[PDB]
């Protein structure tokens, strides 16, 4: 879950 | 496609004759077991390599002499030695001699034959059990056959018509008490169960066809017109169809509330059978109408809840589904409105069989509804009404105690019932 | 207490298939959020 | 009284079971064709 | 170049299965045993959109047969035209649901959609360009509707670009046979909504309005439905087969029909409905064919728009005939609609020229359309399913698949916003 | 000029090699006498790869039977092509092996194992230039694999420049006729690693599996799965008796999927095998033979590729077909996979093209692929040596033999390598 | 060349013999006489050059009623007259006189008798020993013959097929003090072991068969349809084939473990093998049932150590496999924690032969079971105690001890048991 807001900061 | 049939009592093996004797002439069976593949009876024969086709059927009575008619009747032939099972000593109107006592020695073997009869079933789509509540066998060990059956499958389907006793005209004094210690029991110990009493089969046989003075065999063929019906679309190509785990899905809306109550329709005699037209609309009003109903419960007290159709012979999809919009139109029919539609409808193509020794003549259209309503609430009322006009005084209870029992098993099947009559309550009441 | 209930299989069922749409949901936020960003993606 | 009819009763079920338990005479693949004993149907 | 699959979806799917590939089977001379016995040679150029073929000059259909119940894929085999479909196409379950949507769509049905995405990734990469795919499945069932969805779910999940199509049979007013009916259609419709490209809604009221005001049939069967049903169902992929003036795919049937990826429910018509008495008196106009579809006695979906707007209207046309009076009679009828078409679309109708006519024909004609007279179909569903669901009615059934009651909560307001998606155009 | 000299070994290794020869002789046109009565000369051109010349006009097969029990060698010699071997090339001993690993290993399979070093190199040296030996056995038995690894291990020492494949059974996942299984499997596969060429491994269960659900059998029997493994043992080696428009030897697919030398472990298949009723629906193409190759219900092993990545992938075509169609399918197969395939090698897929068809066919294939989803065979034997071994089940059948508790606990680390070897080749 | 010589110890051993060499007999072609009226004889029958069959037999006894019999019979030409050794007074019920006193006198006789038939055997696979733990001269001297053979012949194969002592019906008051003096000699002596108890057999009789009253001939001739079905995979040719070898390679996991159990499936009536189907997956369900096992234990209270089934007639490995895997599905039944693969598969040819005057039926399959199992644990316990209650007031030990044997046999072999109930104990505890 964190990996993946992580993803969405960099998108 | 098994169909396993179980019949516990002397009546079950007074209807493990009619029934069977229906399955010999419906299928072109002799009494010895042979037939002048088709395989439309394969839910219920067997095969042997000798063209041979065994029931697949298990009687159980604790009474040796009703099943030794049987052994020498005219189909001494047709049933394999070892499925009539037998006790030494029967139960005589008791709970806990056939539930706790007598039944400890035919809870084995049926329980050892039934992993064979359905070890041969590739599909079984469910066991029948069918009994009497008044009896020993009837009540206590078909009490304790399915509890014991539960465990040994689990979720596979046990349907149960049954005897009720009539509102008046009974066997017996103690079969209250053995009436409403199977209903407690037999609630999460049963997926359908329906039910009849004789004295309702009596007003339709010497009424509506012109038969008085009948014997129960002149009765045993009208149950075996409604069993052969609920599994009448499973050996027969239809037009629709309705399979045994089917019916009881649009017909059970709470898993307490699994009593459907109704009869079969063109139950007319044959002066009166070849006169009269007898088309679709003109068997669903008899269903519908109370006089000809298979129960001494009436749905004018009542909200018919959920519903279930079953057409034999030459019936069309136009008329089948022209006198439902009529049955909507009168106002003396009363559904309830958290069932909006209620129906499910089973087309069978295949005509209904005249047995030799029967009544009714050969009628290409028919109806056996199966329809829940809340006016089976008025038979609960009037067997606390006996049961409390006899367990008052203490009568009767020193029989059942010291045979292997507490008396504290009276109280709490009774409490049970209570608040299952505050199940069929609320769902009268609407918001 | 100590013992199993005669029942409760169903609810252990009922445990998991609340977890099932539960984490299922979140996900489908996830995939949502990377759809505008996708759509936006698509835009440039 | 009527008859022992074949019109509208139903055959052997070719999706269902699918062994040789149910076919007389030696076969050596399944039998899969629109063929019944309930063929006149139709007719 | 462009092939099509086709899906049935259960008992209906199956009794719907038998007579589409009967009248296409005829459509394009094709004997019982399957090979080819033509009396022309555009009855072979464009087979190839349904047919795989085979070896000897044999015809195979692109059909996928789905029941969960062994007892009715076993009597299409026995049909009439049963031999000609190769018998790996069906996929066969144990024991089915019967009138109860949930064990198909989690329990039963949710184990064997596994099994049919191995044969309907085998039908879709054999063929060249493939153009789409289509359904026939029944709301009511418990294997068309409840496994059924789980198809379109899926199978939008691995081919996004392609089109497909759902000739839907949503349960109807008076002509029902299930208690659960309405938990089986409600709980599927935005299953259905959020990922089909095109529906038709097929109530058999509606076809039971034809046979006898119109056609005065004695003894109509589902026999002489089906060939109602399906004598739309060649008319909407009609010139995918046969040449023209001017074309119609069911593709370009959508993107000038198909304003918003929601918004896409019809109502069919079809013109040549006259009784053998009445088959003397043709006189086979112009004129004739179109007017049934303007008429309220003829749509095969229960649902009238005088209560609604003729929104957006498609017209295929089958006969070879003149391109002049093709487009004049729609517009002699056009100008009086003055409270029967929305504003803000000017030039609604969707023309098509199929040379080849209907087989026995010369001339006919068909309609499908979009209204929001079809906002009321849905409402007269959910109508019956708060006064069912207040009371918990059937909910033991239900439960007991995991299903919590928010997926009941939602599907009444996931589909209560949908009616008032289509309702401000009127 | 490109022998084969055949071994066999077992019960087991003589009823698989027993109607492969009634196969192959078919395939050149000898009668059951061993006369050449055929149409052609391109079945008689290069039968020199197996068949040794006798007087008269008759040949006999270069196959050599080894047994430890007298029983089944009788029943292999009244068949029906059972007269066609020499008779000093059957091989067998009096006492059997009783399905015990070490008594065919060190006991009793170590005299019979100087009794056809013999046998095998008469056979060896009249050779004009020896391309490689075969074998043909089974991991559950104890002549097949106590003895038959004894063999492998001693005649790499001679012949370290020459070709060995086996044909293994490898024991079944599901089916089982034998409780002293492992034990025979897990030691007999680190014989396996340092001495062998090439491997293919074949279940039995997964025979099963194509003779009721594909080929549509009503009664399959142990002739109809021994003609499954004889129909892909002729496969591989129809480029040595036959000219294509490409060739492939046995030396040319073990160069293209042997990258390491540890990794010899393969997966067989064959595409055309159809029904009586659906072959009028089936049999039209070459995409009908790429599709039923790569099938993965078809491999004769109980191992599902999907599970880990293709290292490498053969293929062999048989039937005079287009150069072009062959070479567009695998380029088909290749790109619209992704993670069935490694990464470090971009073209996977090596293709051959023999053209004289199987009997009875106009068009056939045959598949080989060497998968990193093998080495699940391999946790699924010792998951049940260790539940053995742990508390020491059946030890005294094989430390009474002559054996160490410490050879089994270097035969399983010997194979909890090759599972942690594969397992570095899978990312 | 696979020649087993038979040892028969006893009139319990005598006429066990009478039963199985009258099945081989007509399994085979040899009439009374020897003639074969006409090589699968010829691992029982020798042959002399006159075209004469002479089994390898060797009936033993300490008393002349028994074997006279059998000398003036209707065999009475099959055997040479050596072959059948008699004493002249009986151990008469007591260990110490068949092993210590009168055992000495026929110990030196039979060891010669064994040798030349021993001699003509090329390649000899095992003994078959044939006694009864209750006698004389089924425990006494049977224990002084294993105790010479295992020097005589070392590392030969020997296996016992036994009688154990029935747990409550029995004939005898010394019975305990024979059956617990003769574990170690069925413990240090003997490669394999078989303990079928007469009750056991009485159980299937009239069960399963419809003789009510059998005689001790209807118990022997059971005890040849386990003794052919092992050994009919020597003789007569098989898809799979097992040997002595084989077996006790796949069912014995440790020395100390050597006790398996037998059954044979199919023990039908011919009155009633018209109704049954008489698979090959329906005969391997009752190997594993708890009514007809051979022995008075159950083993759904153990862990299945292992398995060996023994499959004859028309069978073929796709339904010998496809039953196998039902039988592992059934959690009524637990394998053992380190025995996963489990299981050994032999498929014969051979029909199993039918006897004139016999009681089974005429049939295509059967099924022979030997597995290996922790419920074995209980026989031996019952028997515990019925020893150490007589022997705790020292009733009977006067006969033994002046029958030249030493009182601290009865003290040591009571513990050379009791190990071996705590050995069975631990070999069958999960890690």
């Amino acid at each position: 879950t964190p990996a993946c807001a992580k993803a969405l900061f960099e998108a | 496609r098994e169909c396993i049939s179980i019949h516990v009592g002397q009546a079950g093996v007074q209807i493990g004759n009619a029934c069977w004797e229906l399955y010999c002439l419906e299928h072109g069976i002799q009494p010895d077991g042979q037939m002048p593949g088709d395989d439309s009876f394969n839910t219920f024969f067997s095969e042997t390599g000798a063209g041979k086709h065994v029931p697949r059927a298990v009687f159980v009575d604790l009474e040796p002499t009703v099943i030794d008619e049987v052994r020498t009747g005219t189909y001494r032939q047709l049933f394999h030695p070892e499925q009539l099972i037998t006790g030494k000593e029967d139960a005589a109107n008791n709970y806990a001699r056939g539930h706790y006592t007598i039944g400890k020695e035919i809870i084995d073997l049926v329980l050892d034959r039934i992993r064979k009869l359905a070890d041969q079933c590739t599909g079984l789509q469910g066991f029948l059990v069918f009994h009497s509540f008044g009896g020993g066998t009837g009540s206590g060990f078909t009490s304790l056959l399915m509890e014991r059956l539960s465990v040994d499958y689990g979720k596979k389907s046990k349907l149960e018509f049954s005897i009720y006793p009539a509102p008046q005209v009974s066997t017996a004094v103690v079969e209250p008490y053995n009436s409403i210690l199977t209903t407690h029991t037999t609630l999460e110990h049963s997926d359908c169960a329906f039910m009849v009493d004789n004295e309702a089969i009596y007003d339709i046989c010497r009424r509506n066809l012109d038969i008085e003075r009948p014997t129960y065999t002149n009765l045993n063929r009208l149950i075996g017109q409604i069993v052969s019906s609920i599994t009448a679309s499973l050996r027969f190509d239809g037009a629709l169809n309705v399979d045994l785990t089917e019916f009881q899905t649009n017909l059970v809306p709470y898993p307490r509330i699994h009593f459907p109550l109704a009869t079969y329709a063109p139950v007319i005699s044959a002066e009166k059978a070849y006169h009269e037209q007898l088309s679709v609309a003109e068997i669903t009003n008899a269903c519908f109408e109370p006089a000809n109903q298979m129960v001494k419960c009436d749905p004018r007290h009542g909200k018919y809840m959920a519903c279930c159709l079953l057409y034999r012979g030459d019936v069309v999809p136009k008329d089948v589904n022209a006198a439902i919009a009529t049955i909507k139109t009168k106002r003396t029919i009363q559904f309830v409105d958290w069932c909006p539609t209620g129906f499910k409808v089973g087309i069978n193509y295949q005509p209904p069989t005249v047995v030799p020794g029967g009544d009714l003549a050969k009628v290409q259209r028919a109806v056996c509804m199966l329809s829940n309503t809340t006016a089976i609430a008025e038979a609960w009322a009037r067997l606390d009404h006996k049961f409390d006009l006899m367990y008052a005084k203490r009568a009767f209870v020193h029989w059942y105690v010291g045979e292997g029992m507490e008396e504290g098993e009276f109280s709490e099947a009774r409490e049970d019932m209570a608040a299952l009559e505050k199940d069929y309550e609320e769902v009268g009441v609407d918001s | 207490a100590r013992l199993p209930l005669p029942m409760h299989r169903d609810a252990r069922a009922q445990q998991t298939a609340e977890v099932v749409h539960a984490h299922a949901r979140g996900a489908r936020l996830t995939a949502a959020r990377l759809g505008r960003a996708q759509h936006q993606i698509n835009g440039q | 009284r009527e008859e022992y009819s074949i019109v509208h009763r139903k055959c052997r079920s070719q999706f269902t079971d699918l062994n040789g338990s149910k076919r007389l005479g030696i076969n050596t693949w399944h039998d899969e064709s629109g063929i019944y004993a309930n063929s006149e149907a139709k007719q | 170049m462009r092939e099509i699959v086709h899906l049935q979806a259960g008992q209906c799917g199956n009794q719907i299965g038998a007579k589409f590939w009967e009248v296409i089977s005829d459509e394009h001379g094709i004997d019982p045993t399957g090979t080819y016995h033509g009396d022309s040679d555009l009855q072979l150029e464009r087979i190839n959109v349904y047919y795989n073929e085979a070896t000897g000059g044999k015809y195979v259909p692109r059909a996928v047969l789905v029941d969960l119940e062994p007892g009715t894929m076993d009597s299409v085999r026995s049909g009439p035209f049963g031999q000609i479909f190769r018998p790996d196409n069906f996929v066969f379950g144990q024991s089915g649901a019967g009138n109860n949507w949930a064990k198909g769509h989690y329990t039963e049905g949710a184990e064997l959609v596994d099994s049919v995405l191995d044969v309907v990734r085998k039908e879709a990469e054999s063929c060249d360009c493939l153009q789409g795919f289509q359904l026939t499945h029944s709301l009511g069932g418990g294997t068309g509707s409840g496994m059924g969805t789980l198809l379109i779910s899926k199978i939008r999940e691995e081919y996004p670009d392609r089109i497909m199509n759902t000739f839907s049979v949503v349960p109807s007013p008076k002509v029902s046979d299930t208690v659960v009916e309405p938990y089986n259609a409600t709980l599927s419709v935005h299953q259905l909504v959020e990922n089909t490209d095109e529906t038709y809604c097929i109530d058999n009221e509606a076809l039971y309005d034809i046979c006898f005001r119109t056609l005065k049939l004695t003894t109509p069967t589902y026999g002489d439905l089906n060939h109602l049903v399906s004598a739309t169902m060649s008319g909407v992929t009609t010139c995918l087969r046969f040449p023209g003036q001017l074309n119609a795919d069911l593709r370009k049937l959508a993107v000038n029909m198909v304003p918003f990826p929601r918004l896409h429910f019809f109502m069919p018509g079809f013109a040549p409905l006259t009784s053998r008495g009445s088959q003397q008196y043709r006189a086979l106009t112009v004129p004739e064919l179109t007017q049934q579809m303007f008429d309220a006695k003829n749509m095969m979906a229960a649902c009238d728009p005088r209560h609604g707007r003729y929104l957006t209207v498609a017209a295929v046309f089958r006969g070879r005939m003149s391109m002049k009076e093709v487009d004049e009679q729609m517009l002699n009828v056009q100008n009086k609609n003055s409270s029967y078409f929305v504003e803000w679309i000017p030039n609604n109708v969707k023309t098509a020229v199929c040379d080849i006519p209907p087989r026995g024909l010369k001339m006919s004609a068909t309609f499908i359309g979009n209204s929001t007279a079809i906002q009321e179909l849905f409402k007269r569903i959910s109508e019956q399913f708060t006064a069912m669901f207040r009371r918990k009615a059937f909910l033991h059934w239900y439960t007991g698949e995991g299903m919590d009651e928010m997926e009941f909560t939602e599907a009444e307001s996931n589909m209560n916003d949908l009616v008032s998606e289509y309702q401000q155009y009127q």
